[PDB]
RNA sequence: CCAGUGCGGUAACGCGACCGAUCCCGGAGAAGCCGGCGGGAGCCCCGGGGAGAGUUCUCUUUUCUUUGUGAAGGGCAGGGCGCCCUGGAAUGGGUUCGCCCCGAGAGAGGGGCCCGUGCCUUGGAAAGCGUCGCGGUUCCGGCGGCGUCCGGUGAGCUCUCGCUGGCCCUUGAAAAUCCGGGGGAGAGGGUGUAAAUCUCGCGCCGGGCCGUACCCAUAUCCGCAGCAGGUCUCCAAGGUGAACAGCCUCUGGCAUGUUGGAACAAUGUAGGUAAGGGAAGUCGGCAAGCCGGAUCCGUAACUUCGGGAUAAGGAUUGGCUCUAAGGGCUGGCAGCCGACUUAGAACUGGUGCGGACCAGGGGAAUCCGACUGUUUAAUUAAAACAAAGCAUCGCGAAGGCCCGCGGCG
RNA sequence: UUCCAUGUGAACAGCAGUUGAACAUGGGUCAGUCGGUCCUGAGAGAUGGGCGAGCGCCGUUCCGAAGGGACGGGCGAUGGCC
């Protein structure tokens, strides 16, 4: 039954206002989001600095 | 899931009473009752924050049972301070007493001046 | 417990005064000769078999040996 | 208490050996008066002191 | 952005301690958590350690100063006046 | 009645100093040939925070002049001290900041700290927090000294005993209002048990001679006699004037 | 004849030992609280394989349980360095979730050390466990076959390691115990069957004394008692959920808390519901009730500019079928994987949807006290006390205040 | 000693009991490695000393000849291939 039910939550039910009780902030943070970003990014960049892709002035 | 206790009469959460798990040859969850961390040795030097290299860093009275070499590097002033002030003693021990020679002769030259 | 590599000094080991018994434990794959010595337990580990029945000859012969299983 | 010192736990090995009842061989004798232990404890009752 | 108008350091202390109090505290809690530079490197790493022990963390070099500034104005005074009675006697 | 509050602090009950994490006393060094008649130089080992204390100590290391030794020592750090600084101390040390040489040397307006009162001991005026003691005029026959404290009420001294060249580390401190009842509590705990005052009209006539009465008042006058005896000596003990001093 | 208290590396430092005393120097012992992040396990989760059970009226390659390696060595991943060498950086670079680092040497190469609680290995498959089956009719650490496998994830919970920052008019213990170094007093042997000395590898002998059962709490403790009270800790699964909230469940535990049966009257005690009116009751809205989560909006006076504030006031909320956006890995493209989310759209139900649980009533003002805190254990939690702030007063030590029968207390 | 087993049902377990932490017989706690022991902490406490009619009290480094240890060397003896 568990398992039955988060299946629909990977497929997007069940995850509506109605039934959703933290804040935002509680159950995904916006500190997570922010620094999951960044090692998204800061990844990116050093890749294409890496790969002579763009150069240090461009990179900073 | 196995909870599990205590294998002393200690029951509190001290410093000394800290513990790991394993997983025993017979499939088992059981406490090992863990050495403190010991730390490795800091300089004589009263300026360099990092602990010395090349000595073991163990609970202190393990270093009874440890060999010479494990508890010393292989420098004068070696195990018990760290090479760049070593080598700035050095320097300073040099250089002092150069202008210790200095100064003796400037005021043999002034009394030879008078 | 310790391992020896060489057979050379496992004979040297087996051949010691405080060495009670060897004792040979034959699994697949594998074979593993073990001396208990008064301080560890030495286990010499061959894969060869031919080489492992020459050394199981090779004991000395006043030394109790077990074979396991 | 599992952490005894010897002589506490000398004394309760006296106070569990005296806590027995009358041999019945007694109550037979010539000039007896006693008809029981008086004496006894129950360690719910009475707490020995210490 | 600028997040306040008037509180700086002291907007921790919210609502409370009243005006003035918190408005004499801010210079004095500004001043004790600034770093300053170092006069014996030059790196600007003296932070304050404790009550009147500023240390630099780069020198490793420890000077003992003010309860809130690495040097007061009555020392820097002190200290001139004893180089010029040092002159003075030495001529 | 009972015993009052200030009565009860000179057993030395609860009322003791709170002195196990404290580094030690801080004084200057002992009085010996090296600096009654040169100077012996020490290095600064480092600047320690004594608890309970406003000021700062300097651990001070010193080379033992009679056997192969090396004594360590606590002074009252002067501001400007640091690590690594030679202190020369002595009665031909010369004047700088940290070195701690005798009174009738320096010459007048000079500022010194950790004074020593009677000659020898090793330290006693003008060493709380940011806080020294000037040297007004000299006297070279009878060998004595005014020197003007820092109550603003000035000593004759006797002109052979040491002193610290400076204002004391850690100075400006009171300029900063204390917030709060925790930062008052984290002082006074650190320094011995004084910290919440019950003030006396609040207090019951039994253990204090202001208590009881309809109003929080006084009753009898505040300003009170030294001959009074303990338990009585309570208030405003002697006031000479007593007032908001307007004027000087 | 002479030498011989070891050797290697530019260096950090390494090698299995590598003389040395009274004396000196240092380290470990030996440190606070909090925040943030990273590494490691334990547990949880998902996808498969086995073995056994559970369902099978129909469906379910289904559902549940289990699927292992100790201490101590050897190697290696993995973290960390305020370690070393080359060389010299502006067009300033490097880099973190935040910081932060640099001509007192950054990037870039190449090394070194520490911890390596993780993996492999020795122990170790012999043993353990799960299954199937034989023996001893017994009295068995009895004997056999098989198996104990391969992957993935994560702001997950607990523990631990590590880096880094914040707070202090707060700087957060000692000593036993052990080690390294500086010194160079001495000792060793005269070329050998060498010696003093060895903190290296083995080998021999020993470690006395006292405590160890059990309860640990709605029945082993103290409350006179098997008393609804009180009593310091450790471990902590699945679902919903923000959660160690509340509710339901699995391992484990228990029998409803010093009795049972039969009725269902009054008074209760404890839950609820009520038309119409809404405080008309009463000293007083006492008790109850309303509100309540989240998302999207909207938020006035006053003010110490920090707040007030979830101010007030609205709307949305279910189920289902979708769409879009947010990543890695390998060889602006292609391939292959792995997560939770968020926004929007359609359909849809007797307008029900934070469907149980969880869960602030709101405003306009007066008085007092600034606040946080404390207070009469058992009739008074307050406006009282305390507080920071402000102002006084005494005292430069043979002193101020105070204790004490006494004392160079 | 309530722990565990065998038995009982007088008393106790606010009813009852075939049950019990009840009663009566018997057993039961095995250590170099787990603690105590050792160390100092806040503190306690003799000696010197001082006080006190006095049991004693203050005092804890202060009004103390406060060490019984040692490298080496010399002396005299001992046991052992002196
Ligand atoms: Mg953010
Ligand atoms: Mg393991
Ligand atoms: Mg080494
Ligand atoms: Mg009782
Ligand atoms: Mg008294
Ligand atoms: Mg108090
Ligand atoms: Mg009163
Ligand atoms: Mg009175
Ligand atoms: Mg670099
Ligand atoms: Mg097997
Ligand atoms: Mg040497
Ligand atoms: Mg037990
Ligand atoms: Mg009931
Ligand atoms: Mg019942
Ligand atoms: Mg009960
Ligand atoms: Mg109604
Ligand atoms: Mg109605
Ligand atoms: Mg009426
Ligand atoms: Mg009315
Ligand atoms: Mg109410
Ligand atoms: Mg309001
Ligand atoms: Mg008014
Ligand atoms: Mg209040
Ligand atoms: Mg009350
Ligand atoms: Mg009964
Ligand atoms: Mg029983
Ligand atoms: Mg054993
Ligand atoms: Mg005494
Ligand atoms: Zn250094
Ligand atoms: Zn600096």
């Amino acid at each position: 039954r568990c398992r039955k039910n988060t299946l629909a939550r990977r497929k997007g039910r069940h995850m509506g206002i109605g039934k959703r009780k933290g804040t935002a902030n509680a159950r995904m943070p916006e500190k997570v989001t922010w620094m999951r970003r960044m090692r998204i990014l800061r990844r990116l960049l050093r890749r294409y600095r890496e790969s002579k892709k763009i150069d240090r002035h461009m990179y900073h | 899931v196995q909870r599990l206790t205590y294998r002393r009469r200690l029951s509190y959460n001290t410093a000394s009473n800290k513990t790991r798990l394993s997983r025993t040859p017979g499939n088992r969850i059981v406490y090992l009752y863990t050495k403190k961390v010991g730390k490795a040795p800091k300089s004589a030097c009263g300026v360099c924050p990092g602990r010395l290299r090349g000595v073991r860093a163990v609970r202190p009275k393990v270093l009874m049972r440890l060999s010479k070499t494990k508890k010393h590097v292989s420098r004068a002033y070696g195990g018990s301070m760290c090479a760049k002030c070593v080598r700035d003693r050095i320097k300073r021990a040099f250089l002092i007493e150069e202008q210790k020679i200095v100064v003796k002769v400037l005021k043999a030259q002034a009394q030879s001046q008078k | 417990p310790r391992k020896i590599e060489e057979i050379k000094d496992f004979l040297l080991t087996a051949r010691r005064k405080d060495a009670k018994s060897v004792k040979i434990k034959k699994n697949k794959d594998n074979v593993k000769f073990k001396v208990r010595c008064s301080r560890y337990l030495y286990t010499l580990v061959i894969t060869d078999k031919e080489k492992a029945e020459k050394l199981k000859q090779s004991l000395p012969p006043g030394l109790a040996v077990k074979e396991l299983k | 208490s599992s952490h005894k010192t010897f002589r506490i736990k000398r004394f309760l090995a006296k106070k569990q050996k005296q806590n027995r009842p009358i041999p019945q061989w007694i109550w037979m004798k010539t000039g007896n008066k006693i008809r029981y232990n008086s004496k006894r404890r129950h360690w719910r009752r009475t707490k020995l002191g210490l | 952005a600028k997040r306040t108008k008037k509180v700086g350091i002291v907007g921790k202390y919210g609502t409370r301690y009243g005006a003035s109090l918190r408005k004499m505290v801010k210079k004095i809690e500004i001043s004790q958590h600034a770093k300053y530079t170092c006069s014996f490197c030059g790196k600007t790493k003296m932070k304050r350690r404790a009550v009147g022990i500023w240390h630099c963390g780069s020198c490793m070099k420890t000077v003992a100063g003010g309860a809130w500034t690495y040097n007061t104005t009555s020392a820097v005074t002190v200290k001139s006046a004893i180089r010029r009675l040092k002159e003075l006697k030495d001529q | 009645g009972r015993v009052i509050r200030g009565q009860r602090k000179g057993a030395g009950s609860v009322f003791r100093a709170h002195v196990k994490h404290r580094k030690g006393a801080a004084r200057l060094r002992a009085v010996d040939f090296a600096e009654r008649h040169g100077y012996i130089k020490g290095i600064v080992k480092d600047i320690i925070h004594d608890p309970g204390r406003g000021a700062p100590l300097a651990k001070v290391v010193f080379r033992d002049p009679y056997r192969f030794k090396k004594r360590t020592e606590l002074f009252i750090a002067a501001e400007g001290i640091h690590t690594g600084q030679f202190v020369y101390c002595g009665k031909k040390a010369q004047l700088n900041i940290g070195n701690v040489l005798p009174v009738g040397t320096m010459p007048e307006g000079t500022i010194v700290c950790c004074l020593e009162e009677k000659p020898g001991d090793r330290g006693k005026l003008a060493r709380a927090s940011g806080n020294y003691a000037t040297v007004i005029s000299h006297n070279p026959e009878t060998k004595k000294t005014r020197v003007k404290l820092p109550s603003g009420s000035k000593k004759v001294i006797s002109s052979a005993n040491r002193a610290v060249v400076g204002v004391v580390a850690g100075g400006g401190r009171i300029d900063k209002p204390i917030l709060k009842a925790g930062r008052a509590y984290h002082k006074y705990k650190a320094k011995r048990n004084c910290w919440p005052r019950v003030r006396g009209v609040a207090m019951n006539p039994v253990e204090h001679p202001f208590g009881g009465g309809n109003h929080q008042h006084i009753g009898k006058p505040s300003t009170i006699r030294r001959d009074a005896p303990a338990g009585r000596k309570v208030g405003l003990i002697a006031a000479r004037r007593t007032g908001r001093l307007r004027g000087t």
